[PDB]
RNA sequence: GUCAUGGAGGUAGAGCACUGUUUGGACUAGGGGCCCGGUUACCGAAUUCAGAUAAACUCCGAAUGCCAUGUACUUA
RNA sequence: UGGGGCGGUCGCCUCCUAAAGAGUAACGGAGGCGCCCAAAGGUUCCCUCAGAAUGGAUGGAAAUCAUUCGCAGAGUGUAAA
RNA sequence: CUGGUAGUUAUGGCGAGAAGGUCACACCCGUUCCCAUCCCGAACACGGUAGUUAAGCUUCUCUGCGCCAAUGGUAGUUGGGGGCUUCCCCCUGCGAGAGUAGGUCGCUGCCGGG
């Protein structure tokens, strides 16, 4: 590990704003926060967008949308 | 006619023919062939009019295997020009053939018609030749 | 280009070396140290 | 760090009465992480070579060496030596680490996310992800990008055939 | 005309002692561009590649391995 | 699928090319030195008649020392300097063994320099 | 001069292991057509099976000639 | 100088001719030189090439990475050995 | 029995299959320290023994690739003598290359432990 030539790596813990999903894993970027979890991690309080724990392919989507019948839509249409 | 698509070096030595041939004494792809008995030059307009005889007459039947090509050139000199001042120009393409070497093969039609076209071609060759099979 | 270079001693002024350079990559003066015959060590040689 | 850890105490078990493997060191385990950027595009322009050597080193935490090229063909305007690229070599807690982060809260970030490639294997157990978007990992901002350019990451592994590598990859979480 | 016509000198190259010759010190055994025959003991390799005697003794052409060979003076 | 390569077998290239100017005769024997994870080993060979003048190693009669297994090393280059020098022994050169002359080596040559063996 | 022993050196011959030249067969990754990507033979690069060729090719390799040693036998 | 003239050549290096030591001619067959490098020299330490196959890309047949095969099919300032 | 270190043209290499062990050797765990990476404790170096023979290693079997290699015959050829001389034949001595019978999964020396 080579000194002055890598830049900053200090601990940070992720937070998952769309549902509050604690998460520990360093980063290089500061963030300019400070919370401290899980018996003593105090560090940036990273705010994120969605995680895994929301993603189609990276969790249980279900629908999100719905589909067509188009024949059902022509017979529910017209009646 | 045969002749190579590329040549290291454009003149090259005329060479000698004693001995036997080193290889292709024995007949191996088809079940007739033409013998040299004796040693000489075959130039690739030869192989081309022995080959036209021999597959016209055959009526396009057959088989025919050519066991030599012209990989020798040579060169020559016109008329009216001294002695010295470099080497000639290479003309044509030879392939040195040894006694022993069988040169052309046919499969696939009978004895008469095989032998009559064999004997057709041997006569377009400076080289007294005789009839062999398998 | 290359041309051919004389070095002397800087303590004696006897040119005591020849040797070549490039003057486009080497413009400069060459320093190099050398054994000199006189005061038999070596001293340092700059070119002329 | 904790990934590390749920490796070699879960799916370790897992692999152990999955595969019916003789002894422990014959599982497969994760043995680098190496990402490489292409800068065939500065040939003239030199600067945004370092504009993504400093993207490198920011995005994982060491910096990158710069690679230089070993041929000179004229197609690609080229010359030995001109410098071409950069990689960053994860080998620890910082792959573990890095790793976790992608899973979790990179992945989840890409325009149309619907599942990484099932046919990505070299056919020896390594696999290579083809990420080609600058911040799809959270860590560089929109206002510093300059140029939206593209990544390689590559998962080493010890496996000697892919599929055990693809069950390795799905007990992670890829 | 004959736009060749240009050769270099000979070197007079190859074995200047034969086995067994006794052959005082300093004095030429082999004169060859790059290594066809490599020094064995005794002996030495010259700034263009020449072997040379390093000792007074006789002369012995011997084998390296299956495709090499060298050269050796031992003393009597 | 990594090829973790035999770093033994890499050692044994780097000796070989250290081996080309290093060869002990009768005169001036070679002092040879082979180091394991557990511990060190040290040999002196002359190469004209292929034979072990003398020899040392860490599971010696008494061989006292523990310390960083450093401390090893310069007890096994004194006893073997104290043997070598028993049977007649005083100038030799050392054979690095295709490691670096930087710690257990390096400490081991310098305990075999301090007695009677002259490099 | 001959005999015994030891060497250096790639010619004749042979061979295809490298480099060029080259024939037939299977597959040819393709190109162009007859086309609805197939048909491909009109050419098909690499691979492979078999068969050839070389002053400036060599995995091999003589007969002689050459350099020495001898205390061998003759001879100037 | 296969008469002289016209044309070409005149010094040095490498290969074939050259007949398995050295040497060996022709207006015989092929090429290079009249420099370059302040590191492209010295020493100590370390390691290994061309090409192909698969994986992803801005980027394609060919740019940079990953695994495998790989006795030299590379390289060795420059002509050949 | 194993570890270390040499000699010998691969009959010693490559490949396939099986077994064994922390006594040795290994893989292995860690980076405060000496030291190190054009970045990376991967390697080099240092500090230890939790786990395991999966790999190296070690032993055992083979002819699959490779390597070595006859006898006989043939090509060629020093010396002597002839033809119908692009070349050919006879006598004496020497004598290959390819192919094959067959061999090969090594053989010896020293030091320390068991
Ligand atoms: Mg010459
Ligand atoms: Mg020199
Ligand atoms: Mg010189
Ligand atoms: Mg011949
Ligand atoms: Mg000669
Ligand atoms: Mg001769
Ligand atoms: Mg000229
Ligand atoms: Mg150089
Ligand atoms: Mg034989
Ligand atoms: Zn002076």
């Amino acid at each position: 590990m080579k000194t002055g030539i890598h830049p900053e790596y200090r601990p940070v813990v992720f937070v998952d704003t769309s549902t509050d999903f604690k998460f520990l894993s360093g980063s290089t970027k500061s963030s300019s926060e400070t919370i401290k979890w899980e018996d003593g991690n105090e560090y940036p309080l990273l705010r994120v967008e969605i995680s895994s724990d929301s993603h189609p392919f990276y969790t249980g989507k279900q629908k999100h949308a719905t589909a067509d019948g188009r024949v059902d839509r022509f017979n529910k249409k017209y009646g | 006619m045969l002749v190579p698509k590329r040549v290291k070096y454009r003149r090259e030595f005329r060479g000698n023919m004693r001995g036997r041939a080193k290889g292709g004494t024995e007949v191996a792809f088809g079940e007739y062939g033409l013998q040299a008995v004796e040693a000489s030059w075959i130039t690739n307009r030869q192989i081309e009019a022995a080959r036209i005889a021999m597959t016209r007459y055959m009526k396009r039947g057959g088989k025919v295997w050519i066991k030599i090509f012209p990989h020798k050139s040579y060169t020559s000199k016109p008329i009216g020009v001294r002695m010295g001042k470099g080497k000639g120009a290479p003309e044509g393409w030879v392939s040195p053939v040894k006694r022993g070497k069988i040169m052309f093969e046919i499969a696939g039609v009978p004895e008469d018609v095989a032998r009559e076209a064999l004997r057709l071609a041997a006569h377009k060759l400076p080289v007294k030749t005789k009839i062999v099979k398998r | 280009m290359r041309v051919n270079i004389t070095l002397e001693c800087t303590e004696c002024g006897d040119r005591n070396y020849i040797t070549t350079k490039n003057k486009r990559e080497n413009p400069e003066r060459i320093e190099l140290k050398k054994y000199c015959p006189r005061l038999r060590r070596v001293t340092l040689h700059r070119e002329t | 760090n904790r990934l590390k850890d749920q490796y070699l105490k879960e799916i370790v078990p897992a692999l152990m009465s999955k595969f019916n493997y003789d002894s422990v060191m014959e599982v497969p385990k994760i043995d680098k992480i190496v990402i490489n950027t292409g800068v065939g595009d500065a040939t003239a322009n030199a600067k945004v070579l370092d504009s993504a050597v400093e993207e490198l080193a920011l995005i994982t935490g060491q910096k990158p060496v710069i690679t230089k090229a070993k041929n000179s063909i004229a197609g690609f305007r080229l010359r030995e030596g001109m410098p071409i690229g950069a990689k960053v070599t994860l080998r620890g807690e910082r792959m573990y680490d890095f790793l976790d982060k992608l899973v979790t809260v990179s992945l989840p970030r890409v325009r149309d996310f619907r599942g990484v490639s099932k046919k990505a294997f070299d056919g020896r157990g390594n696999y290579t992800l083809g990420v080609r978007e600058q911040l799809i990992f959270p860590e560089i901002d929109y206002d510093q990008v300059s140029k939206v350019r593209g990544m390689d990451v590559v998962i080493v592994t010890t496996a000697k055939s892919d599929e055990e590598s693809h069950e390795l990859l799905t007990q992670l979480g890829m | 005309s004959t736009s060749n016509g240009r050769d270099s000198e000979s070197k007079r190259l190859g074995a200047k002692r034969a086995d067994g010759q006794f052959v005082t010190g300093g004095s030429i055994l082999y004169r060859q561009r790059g290594t066809k025959i490599y020094p064995g003991t005794n002996v030495g390799r010259g700034g263009d590649d020449t072997l040379f005697a390093k000792t007074d003794g006789v002369v012995r052409f011997e084998r390296m391995g299956r495709d090499k060979k060298k050269v050796s003076v031992y003393p009597e | 699928m990594i090829t973790k390569i035999d770093k033994n077998k890499v050692r044994k290239k780097r000796h070989a090319r250290v081996r080309s100017k290093i060869s002990g005769t009768e005169s001036r024997p070679r002092l040879n030195v082979f180091r394991s994870n557990k511990n060190i080993y040290a040999q002196v060979i002359d190469d004209v008649n292929g034979v072990t003048l003398a020899s040392a190693s860490n599971l010696d009669k008494d061989f006292g020392s523990a310390e960083s297994k450093v401390d090893a090393a310069s007890k096994v280059g004194e006893l073997v300097a104290k043997r070598a020098s028993e049977k007649g022994i005083t100038s030799v050169t050392f054979d690095r063994g295709g490691y670096l002359y930087h710690g257990r080596v390096k400490a081991l040559a310098e305990a075999a320099r301090e007695n009677g063996l002259e490099f």
